[PDB]
């Protein structure tokens, strides 16, 4: 009985050195979800960065990003979000221009959906201290829209009807309706974020679009920025 | 339209099940003994995987668990002498349920791939990839060496043949995608429970569902047969294990206590049935007393949350896996 | 849909039902007649025990 | 009378609370399995390091200074020395070692995950301690450290006093290995840190617009400055001019050294996490 004890005991020390190996890997890697409305051009930005799930590996500075992406569950509960507790961070992609389109229909507007959405991922007891990434598609589709007159953002969003462009706001090298359109989404989707948490998670609006390809540096920023406050944070500094 | 017949057929489910009820399950057992306090000790404490841990299924010897773990790593261990047996490398690293057959020469695991794995212990190498689900797969377990039964987010139940690799039959009618799943002792019968609070008996043979039990209000997480087979528990995030008997076709106790209120992640049965062992969100899985519905005893080991939960079959041990990637025997 | 529904609930309206007091009794008797063959229930003797 | 008596009321409590201190740290850290990190295993090199203080250096010291002699052999306050040098630079460096972890940590996060290991921190840990053992004992075990004037001979030779005499060129690289290297390290790093975290602040600030780490490192610097820098710049006084330090301010400042080890876990040990195992312990 000795002898198969010591060979279970030299399988036990293989499987662990291989465990270790594979241990060095997985610490290395940082994983991020890819969550949108489903309509607001995720696979542009797929394309561009880079069964139902979806996962592609892009690298860069010797960094290993592993993206994870869920399309085939379109069912409103979300019993699969709680899996993604261990990721550095949570991409949320929306159509900025999508505030006109109203819906199946019903629907207020797929733009409130999407708040819903994103206030739901943010007000979850698990994803307490995931932060979010959100990327505003089609900049430009919403610019075409705005600038064109019958379609207004006070006519489906009444709170635009008393706003104002923020005085610390950094224009493009833009007209003023656009840049007021665009600073009111940010500003909606920053209102429904930091009032929840504080310190635990931030967001990070960026203003995409389908032509920009820098899509993959702004991720790399925004983990980097990410796991810098998440130690900070963890020491008591910030 | 059809919806008033449907009213009126659910009037008078509840009408029979009200006049078919007489005395509660406390009013009987409350004279017989307490079972007492318990007090169980980490006899052994299982180390290695990366991430945290979903489901582990015992083995029918008692002496093989297989875990698994979003690392990706299906390890199986020797849970006498604390070995690692094997460890199985998976396609996809998010994975929601494991099994273990019954004779010990497959394993199977699934995840938000929507395809069961089929591993080959004694040949390890995928035996076959069963495709078919369009959601996520949440529970596996096996009839028999060839017959696997798979629980999706497709809320629909399939049983698959393992050598064709298509579903023999498919388990349908069943509202929210289902989570838990339990085959019978002598394996004829079977449940599942989902999102809609509701938990459902099928008959694998027939294919169709015989009983719904919906007593609980949020989404079912649990199920397990009591060992006569004739009564199950589930367990649901409404912080509320029920007991449900099959042939008095409704729930006869209910396992709350006011000071806890998060949800059951998994529960369990002892090998008499006197105990119902259920994993809970605060870290702290319980041990309920079935018959009375007074808490025993409490195991505070884990340091993350329990997500499997699983009694050997000759009842010497129980084991706890949890979101902190250690898995312990507890006895 | 709903005729599915509805022929389904007609289904399950026609079971034999067993009384409580009956289910609850055999529930008990099952409890009580295999609680000695648990090592549960019953602490076991450490020689016994395999874990330790 | 009271006085002596009065001394030693404050030097059993002093050493009464690293000891408590020092030991609840180290079976906290422990006891359970969510409390063992590299950081954490640093902790456990800096509590090792200071509960050894306390159960040797402090008890020994006291007696000494109380009794006004050396009861004891020798070769014991040979050893009482070397044991006195290698705990205080053993967590003197540990604490620089801790901020270098920090500043890596904070600096570079994607490298640090893959940097830092449970094997790497073994053997920093290793490392550290065999040159604290070094700069401790080879130097007294060996003899290299006596000075040369009768007045040193005189004390050393006789077995009814021990007290600390050393030579120009030991006392000014004790000092260095222990303190002051550190001293560079630990600022630069806590510089690095200070500035990355009000970077990082001002970006929060930039975003969604419409003092806690000064705090911070405030309390960590201020703390182990105060309490290490007078003693070690009056090591190198002393050798540098003999005449104005007393013998007297010397042990003042020594003790008062002493009490950094003490007051260490409240500064390192100061987490929710931490204070959840102490609840869970007592
Ligand atoms: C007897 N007291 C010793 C003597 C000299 C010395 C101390 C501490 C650290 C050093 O690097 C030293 O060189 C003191 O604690």
């Amino acid at each position: 009985q000795r002898n198969e004890e010591k060979a279970q005991r030299e399988a036990n020390k293989k499987i662990e050195k291989q465990l270790q190996k594979d241990k060095q890997v997985y610490r290395a890697t940082h994983r991020l979800l890819l969550l949108g409305a489903g309509e607001s051009g995720k696979s542009t930005i797929v394309k561009q960065m880079r069964s139902g799930i979806f996962e592609t590996k892009f690298q860069v500075d010797k960094v290993n990003f592993h993206m994870f992406d869920v399309g085939g569950q379109r069912d409103e509960r979300r019993k699969w979000i709680q899996c993604f507790n261990d990721v550095t961070a949570i991409i949320f992609v929306v159509a900025s221009s999508s505030y006109n389109m109203v819906i199946e229909d019903n629907q207020t507007n797929r733009l409130q959906e999407a708040l819903n959405l994103f206030k739901s991922i943010w007000n979850n007891r698990w994803l307490r201290t995931i932060s979010v990434i959100l990327f505003l598609n089609k900049q430009d589709l919403l610019a075409e829209k705005v600038l064109a007159g019958k379609s207004k953002i006070e006519d489906y969003f009444p709170e635009f009807a008393r706003y104002t462009t923020p005085e610390d706001a950094t224009p493009e090298p833009e007209d003023p309706r656009v840049t007021r359109a665009k600073y009111f989404i940010r500003d909606e989707f920053l209102r429904i974020s930091t009032a929840s948490g504080d310190g635990r998670h931030y967001c990070y609006p960026h203003f995409t679009c389908a032509v920009d390809t820098e899509n993959i540096r702004r991720v790399f920023n925004d983990c980097r920025d990410i796991i810098q406050r998440m130690h900070l944070r963890q020491y008591e500094l910030l | 339209q059809l919806r008033q017949e449907a009213e009126q057929l659910k009037n008078q489910i509840r009408d029979a099940r009200k006049a078919c009820a007489d005395a509660t399950l406390s009013q009987i057992t409350n004279n017989i003994d307490p079972v007492g306090r318990i007090q169980m000790r980490t006899r052994r404490t299982l180390r290695g995987h990366l991430a945290k841990i979903y489901a582990m299924h015992w083995g029918t010897d008692s002496r093989l668990l297989v875990s698994a773990s979003q690392d990706g790593k299906l390890i199986i261990w020797d849970s006498y002498t604390t070995n690692k047996v094997h460890a199985i490398p998976l396609r996809s690293s998010w994975v929601m349920t494991c099994a273990y057959a019954p004779s010990g020469n497959y394993v199977a695991c699934g995840g938000l791939d929507n395809i069961c794995s089929i591993y080959n212990l004694k040949t390890v190498r995928v035996s076959r990839e069963l495709a078919g689900h369009t959601g996520y797969l949440s529970c596996c377990r096996f009839l028999d060496d060839n017959q696997i039964v798979t629980s999706s987010g497709d809320t629909t139940c399939a049983l698959w043949d393992i050598e064709t690799g298509q579903q023999t039959t498919t388990f349908t009618g069943h509202t929210g995608d289902v989570m838990s799943l339990s085959l019978a002792p002598d394996t004829r019968l079977f449940v599942s429970g989902a999102c809609d609070a509701s938990a459902k008996l099928w008959d694998v043979r027939e294919g169709m569902c015989r009983q719904t039990f919906t007593g609980h209000e949020s989404d079912i997480n649990a199920i397990c047969f009591f060992p006569n087979g004739n009564a199950f528990a589930t367990g649901s995030d409404d912080a509320t294990c029920r007991l449900f008997d099959l042939r008095a076709d409704q729930e006869l106790m209910t396992y709350s206590h006011d000071n806890i209120i998060c949800g059951i992640t998994s529960v369990s049965f002892s090998k008499s049935g006197r105990l119902l062992l259920a994993g809970y969100d605060d870290f702290n899985c319980n041990v309920w007393d079935a018959l009375k519905a007074d808490r025993a005893g409490v195991l505070a080991g884990h340091d993350n949350r329990v997500s499997c939960l699983g009694v050997t079959d000759d009842g010497m041990a129980v084991a706890t896996g949890s979101w902190d990637s250690f898995l312990k025997i507890w006895n | 849909q709903a005729r599915k529904l509805v022929e389904q609930l007609k289904m399950e309206a026609n079971i034999d039902r067993i009384k409580v007091s009956k289910a609850a009794a055999d529930l008990m008797a099952y409890c009580e007649a295999h609680a000695k063959e648990d090592p549960l229930l019953t602490p076991v003797p450490a020689s016994e025990n395999p874990f330790r | 009378e009271v006085w002596v008596v009065g001394m030693g009321i404050v030097m059993s409590l002093i050493v009464l609370a690293i000891v408590f201190g020092n030991v609840l740290v180290i079976t906290a850290i422990a006891k359970f399995e969510r409390l063992q990190t590299v950081t954490n295993y640093f902790i456990t090199s800096l509590a090792c390091a200071d509960l050894v203080m306390g159960l040797a250096v402090v008890p020994f010291g006291a007696a000494h200074i109380l009794t006004k002699t050396w009861t004891f052999g020798n070769f014991w306050c040979e050893f009482w020395t070397s044991i006195d040098v290698l705990c205080v630079t053993a967590s003197i460096e540990t604490l620089c070692v801790i901020a270098v972890d920090r500043y890596f940590a904070i600096t570079s996060p994607f490298k640090y995950q893959s940097l830092l290991t449970k094997n790497k921190a073994r053997v920093i840990i290793l490392m550290v301690w065999i040159v604290s053992g070094l700069t401790s004992f080879l130097p007294i075990q060996m003899h290299w450290y006596r000075a040369t004037h009768q007045e040193a001979i005189n004390c050393y030779a006789e077995e009814t006093c021990c007290d600390f005499f050393t030579n120009q060129a030991y006392a000014i690289a004790s000092s260095i290995v222990s303190f002051y290297v550190p001293l560079v390290i630990m600022v630069f790093v806590y510089s690095r840190v200070f500035q990355e975290a009000k970077r990082q602040l001002q970006k929060i600030d930039k975003s969604e617009g419409r003092h806690k780490a000064l705090k911070t490192l405030g309390i960590i610097m201020g703390t182990f400055t105060l309490c290490w820098l007078p003693f070690f710049i009056v090591n190198i006084v002393h050798v540098i001019q003999d005449n104005l330090i007393r013998k007297e301010v010397y042990i003042l400042l020594n003790w008062i050294g002493y009490v950094n080890s003490g007051f260490n876990p409240l500064i390192y040990c100061r987490s929710p996490d931490f204070r959840i195992a102490f609840q869970e312990l007592l």
